[PDB]
């Protein structure tokens, strides 16, 4: 039922996150708090450069 | 019902996932069949002390009660080879939790934990203690010799199998079987018009062949057009039944 | 007033995709647990409507209140519902969480979840079926997909809204 | 128990091929092996048998090395589980079964006149076991004793109908719509009006049930 | 909603069947009145589409079909007002029609004719649920009602009526004030001779 | 007495052989043989 | 001493070492301890006042060697100070002084140790556990006060005041 | 009747300086034998309970009390006799029952405990028994046993900070206190109730 | 209920009667009276008037006064509380109330300066219906 059968559900499902409004709680390093997530994320959008598809492509 | 629950979130927390969306499934009919007996699917309020809605209960609901034992083996089946003989189960479950008699003494321990303990108690089973047709069937009771959590999961689906057979049992028990040949070619006459033609479960013929005036009373006399009976409900509604001063102790 | 140009067909989409995937809290008392985990499997389907359950309030979206709340966890439901990420939204499911209930006239029972959290939404059964709380939360999603936008601002000579 | 039993042995039905109900093909050789498997040690507890063997050396070295939990309940849950169809009820556009019996929203009844039928007797707030219902009662200046109050809490109320069962006219009821979910605590307190138009609006479907409920013992 | 029909349903006698007598745009639309499968719209089956058992006083159709894979998806309905997905939910069915779909009896309202219930002249119309609304249920005494200071004077009346004091000015005769009784009841001995 | 053998409770008692034979499995499992063939099998 | 208060309850100085080298030490007695506590025996019974009087005072010196720990995790130090709470709580003892059943006391200090040791391991709600610490007859210091009825009412007597002042709802 | 029973005799054999007094009813079970013991005995009587032969394979299966300062007949006051056990809760400011299951001999064992004494001691049995820890606590908190040698004395089921014997007939069910949200304090706090009534 | 059988087997029609008007203290549903005699005992021995009698034979005698008449005398609301069935009830007390719904207290009345005791029974802030006790000193059984 999002979209028509279901077709969207990961685009709301990523709109929503972004929608979402995080908070830092105290106690915690905000520095590392948000620096780890950063740093993750980086790290996974390197993963693409270490593919194949086809012999030297 | 509650070993369909117990097994599925059981296997949940474990980490099996799917098998909790089965006995969900399965344990909706039988939700079903106490809707179709009170109208509400958890909370009956069914039992009465001395008083038997026997308009709620039909020969139609016997025969769904029957299709859902026969298509409960498979779903009890399909949750057997998944779990029974998996690696990881039996890793999981094996020599977890261990105790014997004493402790099963000790913190008084009953039911499948006390079959798992090894100690042979059954309520319905015992000689002073049955209770509600269940000492004049037929049915296995089981226990283990490990005393784990793999002993108690297969005896809970050992359980759920023998309740399919004393439901069985007790349909039966209400049910006609035999019917009228004719004298010659020895061929059934089966009925035309009256309502054992339908089926052969009929649900009122131990109570109406033995408390015959008990039955014909109930069946013709209620609180529209008799004086005693409107003053029964009246009083039964507004104060309760008066119970004589005592003190009892009844376990199931 | 030419800010809502961009702003008024946007609500939409950030509405639409809250309303696709509305994220229950996984948190059951009593037995209105056991019949909202029955309108969780395969019969009644909320992944149909992009409902799922997380179990840490930091990712949940809805408070799914569904069973007794006695007097030793008020402040546990006042602190759970404090630590979810806004915004958020409450559902009230089942007799002793609506009112008192079956033990409105005890000592130790909290007489309405509404004494110590705001509640958008009320589900009136002891047990409420599956049916009526799969009602109760397309109703809450409607609503809060049509919440952003509730004719508040006035229009002007131009047709533009505030 | 409150009879006597000379013989507590109940002995195994007859086994004779002579007899009426004599039962072939209920042992089967190829299923029931018991005999090849009761005697081992390790069913019986922690000891382990007095000679080891092969056999179990090759079905230890199956499970260690092949792995077969990864095949065998993979193919078998994956594939022949997703061949059944699915058991979704489309409940916007279907209802699960419900039966005459069910227990939902309170409604208050009519005569086929349009006179009430609730003659304030008090027996329903007195069968409540969540004490839901109030009642207040003075005599219509036409003469009839009916009620100038009656309102149940339906957040406190336990959806159990002993009200319904207590009625002796059949003025209270409890109706089909489960529906009623409501976005402010003050929309669940009913009062005389709103059970009248539950009631009014709700009529034809509780006479039907309420009609074949009637036929049941007649 | 493209593709209320699929490729592979269109080609099907059904389709044409229903295209060629219903029209276009009722065949296409009973993909998003109905959104249960792909495979089930008008109907299970492949020769022809199912008759509806009924129709609605808001306009809604009512059909029953005995080759749906699952018993339980035998009665469906297909809403006038499709608007949005997550838009048409369960109050909208009627009285008759609600037992019929819930499968509590196997009787339907007909609009002309013999019926199985009862058509009295004091009943209502099925409304849907009115909370959110201008129109939900208001308590006589709650602050929302405007007329909430009769209910709440009358309660309070009941066992404590207050004594209306004098207002403005007033006949004296020395200190005692002279009002006119309040009694509705006549005092007959002092006129009845 | 409905949990042994030719009780009279039980109601299908007649010729069900091919019935019993569909419902139910025809051999019968023997310890060994998956093992070799698929550790000899391996290695070849 | 396998208890809660034992000598060796204490939470390690480090990761190795229970205190500085050629020595050993923790606190048990001004901070919780590090393991928890998983039973609370029966209190010996006291055969008559005396026993009963001190258990009453090794209780309430208990609770004083506590209290700055409790007001600092539970953020109330502002509302009263550690003396404060040491008064109002003898202020509760003294209002519970007329007891002369040793059982009864024995009882009554079983369960002020019990509510000690929920209030110490965040088991209760400082709103819900200052109850037994707020002054009697004065001002929280946490926030303002209305000084309004002694004004107006100076020199009336209680009577008085709690005559102008009703005891029930006045619309009704 | 129609059953093997024999009384538990033996236990007042061995305890030679007690009073035996025994009941059997048609409201228990045919196996049940219920029987009055003395407070100042308990702990031993449970000692020799837990060891004895025919006795050692026993379990405790319940424990509470009953508040009998209330305790009244309501109909049929004429048919009381000198040999009713209901006749033991007048002017009984206690009691208290425990229930225990012997696999041996297959038998109920219900023993009632009379507590006269204001502040409402008896030694508890919870070192001899596991099961007594959490239902003594429960019986202690919910009607004001003080139990001595105990194991564990803290509340099982009641709130923090509360003191209260709810379970007492003085005690209304309503209570004294209701939770609400305060918003000067962001947090949950307890105050005087008023409740409705039907 | 204690004492009954618990059941009907009669199965005719009962008989009827017509109502009486005895004032606004007094309702009259005269279906429901078991010819009991102790309303014309309390009139003629208690109340002192002689207005109350049983006129008719078998089964459809009937009882109360012959003419239209009313039931007027000061202890006239006693008779209702002689009555064992609804026969006779409190005209005031009509259909607003039910037993199992009023906490009673004792006291003494003040509007005689016999201080008569009463019991007063109440349903939370309301005052439902005042009844007499017993003293064997003042007002013996009886109120005004
Ligand atoms: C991407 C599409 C985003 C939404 C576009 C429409 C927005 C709008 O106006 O919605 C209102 C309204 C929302 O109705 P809906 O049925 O909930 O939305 C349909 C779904 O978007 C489902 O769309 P549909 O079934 O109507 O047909 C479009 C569908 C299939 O498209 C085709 O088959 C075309 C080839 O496209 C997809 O499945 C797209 C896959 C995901 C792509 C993500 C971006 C890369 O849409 C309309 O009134 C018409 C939509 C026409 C879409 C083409
Ligand atoms: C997708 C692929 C599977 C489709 C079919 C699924 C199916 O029906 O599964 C059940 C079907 C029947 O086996 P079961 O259910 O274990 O039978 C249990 C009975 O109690 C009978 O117990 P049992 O242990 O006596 O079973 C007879 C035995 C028959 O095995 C023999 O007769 C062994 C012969 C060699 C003995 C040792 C000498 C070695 C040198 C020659 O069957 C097997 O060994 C089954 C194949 C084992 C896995 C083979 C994987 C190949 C890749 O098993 C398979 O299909 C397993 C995979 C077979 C792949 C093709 C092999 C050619
Ligand atoms: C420190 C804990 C143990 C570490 C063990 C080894 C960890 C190895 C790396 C794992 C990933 C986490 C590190 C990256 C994120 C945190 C950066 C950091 O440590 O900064 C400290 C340093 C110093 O920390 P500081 O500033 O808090 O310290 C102040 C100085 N003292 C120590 C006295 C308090 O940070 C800075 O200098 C300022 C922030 C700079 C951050 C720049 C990178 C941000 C993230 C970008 C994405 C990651 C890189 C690209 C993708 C990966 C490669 C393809
Ligand atoms: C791809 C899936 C292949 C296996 C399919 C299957 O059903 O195998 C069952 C068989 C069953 O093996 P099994 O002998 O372990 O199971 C029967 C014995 N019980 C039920 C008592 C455990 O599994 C295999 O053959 C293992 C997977 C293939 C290994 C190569
Ligand atoms: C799997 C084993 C198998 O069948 O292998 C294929 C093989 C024939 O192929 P090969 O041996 O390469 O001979 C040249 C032609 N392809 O097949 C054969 O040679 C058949 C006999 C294989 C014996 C060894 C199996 C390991
Ligand atoms: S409202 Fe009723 S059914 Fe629901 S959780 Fe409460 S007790 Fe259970
Ligand atoms: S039970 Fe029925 S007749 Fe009696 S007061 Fe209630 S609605 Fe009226
Ligand atoms: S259904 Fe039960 S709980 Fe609800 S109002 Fe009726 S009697 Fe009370
Ligand atoms: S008291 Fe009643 S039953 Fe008796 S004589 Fe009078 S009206 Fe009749
Ligand atoms: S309450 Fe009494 S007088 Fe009234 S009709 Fe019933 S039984 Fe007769």
């Amino acid at each position: 039922y999002v979209g028509y059968r279901g077709r969207l559900q990961y685009i709301a499902d990523a709109l929503k996150l972004f929608i979402k409004g995080i908070v830092v709680p105290e106690g915690s390093n905000k520095f590392w708090f948000v620096a780890i997530p950063s740093a993750a994320g980086a790290i996974c959008y390197t993963f693409w450069i270490n593919s194949m598809w086809g012999p030297s492509v | 019902l509650n070993h369909l629950l117990a097994v599925a979130c059981h296997a949940l927390d474990v980490g099996s996932m799917s098998s909790v969306f089965w006995a969900f499934e399965e344990r909706e009919k039988l939700m079903e069949f106490y809707e179709r007996v009170c109208g509400a699917r958890m909370h009956a309020a069914f039992y009465r002390p001395n008083e038997v809605n026997l308009n709620a209960v039909s020969s139609f609901l016997m025969e769904d009660i029957l299709e859902f034992s026969r298509n409960f083996f498979t779903t009890l089946n399909e949750m057997h080879n998944v779990l029974t003989y998996n690696k990881i189960w039996k890793q999981r479950l094996i020599n977890i939790g261990t105790y014997s008699f004493q402790t099963c003494l000790d913190y008084g321990l009953t039911g499948v934990m006390a079959r798992s303990c090894g100690l042979k108690r059954d309520l319905r089973l015992s000689k002073t203690e049955t209770y509600a047709n269940y000492y004049y069937l037929n049915f296995r009771s089981y226990t283990g010799q490990h005393g784990d959590c793999y002993d108690r999961f297969l005896i809970r689906m050992n359980e759920m199998c023998e309740s399919l057979n004393i439901v069985n049992q007790s349909i039966n028990k209400i049910s006609k079987f035999n019917n009228i040949v004719s004298i010659n070619t020895k061929k059934n006459i089966l009925n035309k018009e009256n309502f054992n033609r339908q089926t052969t479960v009929l649900p009122h013929l131990v109570l109406s062949y033995l408390n015959k005036n008990d039955y014909n009373l109930k069946n013709t006399k209620n609180d529209y057009n008799s004086m005693e009976e409107l003053i029964t409900h009246f009083k039964y509604w507004s104060k309760g039944l008066k119970v004589e001063s005592g003190y009892t102790y009844q376990s199931v | 007033m030419r800010v809502d140009y961009i702003v008024t067909p946007i609500n939409a989409v950030v509405s639409w995709a809250r309303q696709g995937s509305f994220w229950p809290l996984t948190f059951g008392l009593a037995c209105c647990a056991v019949e909202m985990m029955h309108a969780t499997v395969s019969r009644y389907d909320f992944d149909r409507f992009g409902v799922i359950f997380r179990a840490t309030p930091r990712q949940a979206d809805l408070i799914l209140v569904a069973g007794t709340l006695t007097n030793k966890m008020a402040p546990g439901l006042r602190r759970l519902y404090e630590q979810t990420l806004d915004p958020k939204w409450v559902l009230s499911m089942g007799s002793c969480a609506n009112g008192g209930g079956y033990y409105h006239y005890s000592y130790s029972v909290v007489r309405g979840c509404n004494r110590i959290i705001p509640v958008d939404i009320y589900v009136p059964g002891c047990p409420p079926t599956a049916e009526a709380l799969m009602f109760g939360v397309l109703q809450l999603q409607k609503s809060l997909y049509r919440q952003i936008n509730e004719g508040e601002k006035k229009y002007n000579k131009k047709d533009l809204t505030y | 128990g409150y009879i006597q039993r000379s013989n507590i042995h109940e002995e195994a039905p007859n086994t004779s091929v002579e007899a009426k109900h004599h039962n072939k093909t209920f042992y089967d050789p190829i299923l029931d092996i018991d005999e090849d498997l009761k005697d081992d040690i390790r069913l019986y507890g922690r000891d382990k048998p007095d000679e080891l063997d092969f056999t179990d050396v090759w079905e230890s070295s199956y499970q260690n090395i092949i792995c077969p939990e990864y095949f065998y309940h993979f193919w078998f849950c994956g594939i022949v589980y997703s061949f059944e169809p699915e058991w979704t009820i489309n409940y916007p556009f279907e209802k699960g079964p419900l039966s005459p019996l069910f227990r939902g929203e309170h409604a208050l009844r009519r005569y086929p006149t349009g006179e009430e039928r609730c003659i304030a007797c008090k027996l329903c707030q007195s069968a409540c076991p969540a004490r839901a219902i109030t009642i207040e009662t003075e005599p219509r200046p036409d003469g009839s004793r009916r009620t100038v109050r009656y309102d149940i809490d339906m957040t406190k109320c336990i959806y159990c109908g002993f009200c319904q069962e207590a009625c002796p006219v059949d003025a209270i009821v409890e109706g089909p719509n489960y529906e009623q979910t409501a976005y402010l605590h003050e929309d669940l307190f009913y009062d005389k009006y709103k059970l009248l138009e539950n009631g009014d609006k709700w009529e034809p479907q509780i006479a039907r049930n309420i009609e074949y409920l009637i036929n049941q013992p007649l | 909603g493209l593709w209320s029909w699929t490729i592979n349903q269109m080609l099907t006698p059904k389709f044409w069947v229903h295209l060629r007598r219903e029209g276009f745009i009722k065949t296409w639309t009973r993909g998003h009145k109905a959104s249960r499968h792909a495979h089930y719209v008008g109907g299970n089956r492949t020769d022809g589409y199912t008759k509806q058992v009924g129709e609605d006083e808001f306009g809604n159709r009512y059909y029953e079909d005995f080759d749906v894979d699952h018993k339980n998806q035998r009665r469906w309905v297909e809403f006038s007002d499709y608007f949005m997905q997550m838009w048409s939910n369960g109050d909208k069915v009627p009285v008759g029609w609600h037992g019929w779909l819930s499968h509590q009896y196997d009787d339907f309202p007909t609009r002309t004719g013999n019926s199985a219930f009862v058509k009295h002249h004091y009943l209502k119309q099925h409304t849907a649920n009115l909370s959110n609304t201008p129109l939900n249920h208001v308590p006589q005494g709650a602050p929302q009602n405007l007329n909430r200071m009769r209910f709440i004077t009358a309660q309070r009346d009941r066992s404590r009526a207050p004594w209306q004091s004098p207002k403005g000015e007033g006949v004296f005769q020395g200190k005692k004030l002279i009002v006119a009784s309040n009694s509705p009841f006549i005092d007959d001995m002092s006129i009845r001779d | 007495r409905a949990d042994m053998a030719h009780s009279p409770f039980h109601k299908a008692i007649h010729d069900l052989e091919d019935k019993r034979s569909k419902l139910f499995p025809d051999r019968r499992r023997i310890p060994g043989r998956k093992a070799k063939l698929l550790l000899a099998a391996s290695l070849l | 001493m396998n208890h809660y208060w034992g000598s060796s309850n204490t939470i390690p100085a480090s990761s190795t070492q229970n205190n500085n080298y050629f020595s050993g030490g923790g606190n048990n007695v001004t901070i919780r301890g590090n393991e928890i506590m998983e039973r609370l025996p029966s209190q010996t019974p006291s055969q008559n006042m005396v026993q009963a009087s001190m258990k009453t005072l090794r209780f309430y010196r208990k609770f004083c060697r506590l209290i700055p720990f409790i007001l600092r995790i539970h953020n109330i130090g502002t509302k009263f100070t550690a003396q404060q709470a040491m008064i109002n709580f003898g202020n509760y003892i003294r209002e519970r002084n007329h007891y002369r059943d040793p059982g009864l006391i024995d009882h009554r200090i079983q369960l002020g140790y019990e509510l000690l040791y929920e209030a110490e391991m965040h088991f209760s709600q400082h709103t819900i556990l200052m109850q037994y610490l707020s002054p009697y007859n004065t001002p929280l210091s946490d926030r303002g006060y209305s000084y309004l009825e002694k004004v107006k009412y100076g020199n009336k007597s209680k009577f008085l005041q709690g005559f102008y002042k009703g005891n029930k709802p006045t619309e009704f | 009747m129609q059953n093997k029973y024999m009384q538990p005799i033996q236990l007042f054999i061995v305890f030679e300086k007690l009073n035996s007094k025994m009941w059997i009813s048609k409201k228990l079970n045919s196996n049940h034998s219920i029987a009055l013991i003395p407070s100042n005995w308990f702990y031993s009587i449970n000692l020799f309970l837990k060891r004895e032969l025919l006795f050692s394979n026993i379990t405790l299966i319940e424990n509470s009390a009953i508040d009998t300062i209330s305790y009244n007949l309501e109909t049929n006051q004429n048919d009381l006799d000198k040999t009713n056990i209901e006749n033991y809760f007048f002017k009984n400011k206690m009691l208290v029952f425990y229930n225990y299951y012997n696999y041996f001999l297959k038998s109920k064992l219900t023993l009632f405990i009379i507590l006269n004494n204001l502040n409402k001691s008896i030694d508890s049995i919870d070192r001899i028994f596991a099961n007594a820890n959490w239902l003594e606590r429960e019986t202690s908190e919910m009607y004001g046993i003080n139990y001595k040698w105990k194991i564990d004395t803290r509340k099982l089921l009641l709130d923090y900070s509360k003191i209260e014997n709810p379970m007492l007939k003085e005690f209304q069910s309503e209570g004294t206190q209701d939770a609400f949200y305060n918003i000067f304090e962001n947090q949950v706090v307890v105050l005087k109730n008023e409740t409705v009534e039907l | 209920s204690v004492y009954g059988y618990g059941i009907s087997r009669y199965n005719e029609y009962k008989r009827a009667v017509e109502d009486k008007n005895y004032g606004p203290l007094v309702a009259t549903s005269m279906n429901r009276c078991i010819h009991c005699t102790r309303c014309v005992r309390f009139a003629t021995q208690i109340a002192g008037v002689e207005d109350l009698g049983k006129t008719g034979r078998g089964k459809a005698a009937e009882i109360g006064t012959y003419v239209e008449k009313t039931f007027n005398t000061e202890l006239s609301g006693n008779v209702v509380d002689v009555c064992p069935v609804g026969a006779l009830t409190n005209a005031p007390y009509a259909f607003t109330s039910r037993p199992w719904e009023l906490k009673s207290f004792y006291t003494s009345d003040v509007f005689d300066t016999l201080g008569s005791a009463i019991q007063v029974d109440t349903r939370g802030p309301e005052i439902m219906r005042v009844l007499p006790r017993i003293h064997e000193e003042i007002n013996e059984e009886w109120i005004s």
